[PDB]
């Protein structure tokens, strides 16, 4: 869940 | 140990240089993008579990956002600046029909931070203090976020004091807009979940994964 | 000028020697009674003016009871002690549907206070902090109230320190327990307010007038 | 309004 933050927050 | 205000001067520094609610909800969804590369700049942060930090920023966004678009309305005379460039008069908010909540972030917050001077160190401490939330439900180590917003605030008392040795009342002065900034943002969340029942409004997939349960 | 803890301390000394949300409402209604007494007991807030007094007690009513039940738990084990003697267990809530605010107080604010021994003339003061809300709605000079509030944690801290010299982050902690507080305080209003609603779930005259409009 | 609040103050 929450794609958004999780990809913003990895990259 | 190892939180310096330099560092969270800096973090604050790198982000920043007709319906009033929709133009604020993507000013919001726009920012939230920008929060997140602040929050990576913020000392040991990043360093936290991935799932503590999505939960950090899902449990402290809207009075992250609120206290920054505040601080920077300081300078407007009865409104905000949006991020977007835009403006948001008292009266276009109250002919929408948000007058009351926008009325309380003028009068609790802008008007508070105008009336004392609140630099942006001491923005930047007090967002970090409220990102820093080890009341977060969900945290694996709440003890370790509690640590990190111990040493902020102790930091943050040391920059007041030593910049403002004139006003030992200072630090507590700050610290004490929290509750009220907690309750607006409650507010705002109040509003934003009624907007995206109605269906006007349009709300940007940011801020609208925000809104997504929990 | 003139706020000394030890009068603070008196204030709390001198006021405190099935459904369990039905008993809860009852502790409630009894205790603003005993609310008025230990206002009147606070330095300076029988001076303010009448309608003043009205408006900082309405504002604060709910945040000021639930940071006394709340200390008064600190020895409870998983639950609270009421002002009425009895017990509410945290399975009692969860069996009554209330189950997640309660555990809130439980974990932010019952737990949290008896991690740092939050002691009475702490707390005293940080009710009186609550007391002194200078963003009250309708107060008709608010800088006297942001005035007596500033005397509040001037004294506060200058006790901590000289009580408690080897935790220099102390008063910072007791003061952002504040925003937690505000939170609580706002989403058991909101239940409240269902209660009243639905109908179930007796409710006394003082409880229900601090229920009434505005 | 608010009888009691007011009652209870000035006593
Ligand atoms: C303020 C406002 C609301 C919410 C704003 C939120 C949730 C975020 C704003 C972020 C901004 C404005 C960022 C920026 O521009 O930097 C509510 C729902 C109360 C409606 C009234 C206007
Ligand atoms: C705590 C509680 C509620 C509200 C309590 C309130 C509003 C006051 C309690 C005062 C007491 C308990 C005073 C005392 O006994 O000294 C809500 C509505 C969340 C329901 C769950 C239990």
């Amino acid at each position: 869940k929450h794609k958004i933050l999780h990809r913003l927050l990895q990259d | 140990e190892d939180m310096p205000v330099e560092r969270i001067l800096e973090a604050e520094l790198a982000v920043e240089p007709n319906d009033p609610v929709t133009n604020i909800c993507q000013a919001a969804d726009k920012q939230l993008f920008t929060l997140v590369e602040w929050a990576k700049r913020i000392p040991h942060f990043s360093e936290l579990p991935l799932d503590d930090q999505v939960i950090l920023l899902r449990a402290g966004w809207n009075e992250l956002l609120i206290a920054s678009f505040s601080h920077r309305s300081i300078a407007v005379k009865d409104g905000i600046l949006l991020a977007t460039g835009l403006h948001v008069h008292r009266n276009s908010a109250h002919s929408a029909g948000v007058g009351a909540i926008f009325d309380r972030v003028l009068t609790e917050l802008v008007s508070k931070m105008r009336d004392m001077q609140m630099d942006k160190t001491e923005l930047g401490c007090l967002r970090a203090i409220v990102l820093f939330n080890p009341d977060s439900k969900g945290l694996s180590n709440p003890a370790e976020v509690e640590a990190l917003r111990e040493k902020v605030y102790a930091s943050l008392e040391a920059y007041c004091k030593h910049k403002y040795p004139e006003q030992p009342g200072r630090f507590a002065k700050l610290l004490l807009r929290l509750p009220a900034l907690r309750s607006i943002g409650l507010k705002c969340l109040e509003h934003l979940f009624f907007f995206k029942l109605i269906g006007d409004t349009p709300i940007d997939t940011f801020l609208m994964e925000m809104l997504e349960a929990p």
